[PDB]
């Protein structure tokens, strides 16, 4: 398995003047220019919430912030249950928890983990069949 | 250990510990047939979650039906299991030059084997001597 | 392959400083899965005796990788 | 049976000037940079 995500936005907060204030608030990648002029209040009181690799260039009221993050995990499982048997007969491997689920509280039990089961079929030579 | 478990409150009784169970078949002479149920369960105080005992009830669980030579070692079953695991998080220009990118990035791997084989032998004994 | 943007739909067309308005989100993802299986047919006791050799010899080299010497039995 | 972890982050907080502050925030491994510039609100009062 595996993926990346790619973030990356720049956020113009270019308050010349006037009721208003001419900021570009893209409420996309987390942090955003109304939660960073709220944030000017948090850095009174509180001091925030957070998000994303940030760098803000401003003159304090004329502000730019870039905002990106490169999220990239990957993953490899294997697994190799294996077990003998007569033909005919269930054969079974279970292995990992038993959790409870519920069914209403009427809860019940039930197994959770890598598992197999066979059954085989066997002609006096090649070309078996399995289940 | 012999523990309860929720069925709702109408709980149960239920059995948690190193089991085995078998059923032989005996010929008047070699190649014994044997009728296998053995499990390992477990419990587990570590990873609880908002509800009751998370009872590894089955951590191996084989149920299985094979013929035997008497005095031949056997495996019944088995499970290799691998895993490798590795998620990062970094600004997406500098993480990646490959003389400064420790300085920025952010690394999580994981490894993980899991190996079992479970081996049987059988002993035939009809006189008191061989007892 | 995922993509969103969000631009200002004037300033983020122009390929120059397209970058320096828009805010864009990428996700790619892949999950690759193949099961396989692989029966031996064991009739008499010499091929039984021989699988449980190689597993042995297989396990006891995991035993080979404190962490002190682990112990055969009556093979 | 066994596993083996390695966790390992760097995380750079130059506030250099102006509203904001160019932190490299990575809420990957425990710790991270938000939480320490609280963490200096923590040192005041619960240092936690």
């Amino acid at each position: 398995s595996g993926d990346i995500q790619d973030a990356v936005g720049v956020q113009w907060a270019i308050n010349k003047g006037g009721m208003g204030g001419t900021k570009t608030n893209f409420a996309n990648t987390g942090l955003s220019i109304g939660t960073l002029l709220q944030s000017l209040e948090s850095n009174k009181a509180p001091e925030s919430i957070p998000d994303g690799a940030i760098v803000g260039i401003g003159s304090s009221s004329f502000g730019a912030l870039v905002t990106a993050l490169s999220a990239n995990t990957k993953s490899n499982l294997l697994s190799t249950p294996s077990l003998l048997t007569l033909d005919n007969q269930k054969a079974e491997i279970l292995v990992g928890q038993n959790v409870p689920f519920q069914t209403g509280t009427t809860v019940e039990r039930k197994d959770i983990g890598v598992s197999l089961k066979v059954t085989p079929h066997i002609n006096d030579g090649a070309a078996l069949r399995l289940e | 250990q012999n523990v309860p478990f929720q069925t709702g409150t109408t709980v149960e009784r239920k059995d948690i510990g190193v089991s085995l169970k078998v059923t032989p078949h005996i010929n008047d002479g070699a190649a014994l047939r044997l009728e296998i149920e053995q499990e390992i369960s477990a419990l587990l105080p570590n990873a609880q979650q908002r509800n009751n005992t998370d009872l590894i009830t089955s951590k191996r669980s084989i149920k299985s039906t094979i013929l035997a030579e008497n005095g031949q070692v056997i495996v019944i079953g088995g499970l290799i299991q691998d895993d490798v695991s590795q998620a990062e998080s970094k600004v997406p220009l500098l993480g990646d030059i490959p003389l400064l990118g420790r300085l920025f990035r952010s690394t999580k791997d994981t490894h993980t084997k899991r190996n079992l084989m479970v081996f049987l032998r059988p002993t035939v004994v009809r006189d008191s001597a061989g007892l | 392959v995922s993509q969103a943007e969000s631009k200002v739909p004037l300033l983020g067309d122009i390929p120059l400083l397209g970058r320096l308005f828009r805010s864009t989100k990428d996700t790619h993802t892949k999950r690759n899965l193949m099961v396989f299986l692989r029966p031996t047919v064991v009739r008499d006791s010499a091929g039984l005796a021989a699988l449980s050799g190689k597993k042995y010899s297989d396990i006891r080299v995991i035993d080979g990788t404190p962490t002190n010497a682990n112990q055969l039995f009556d093979g």
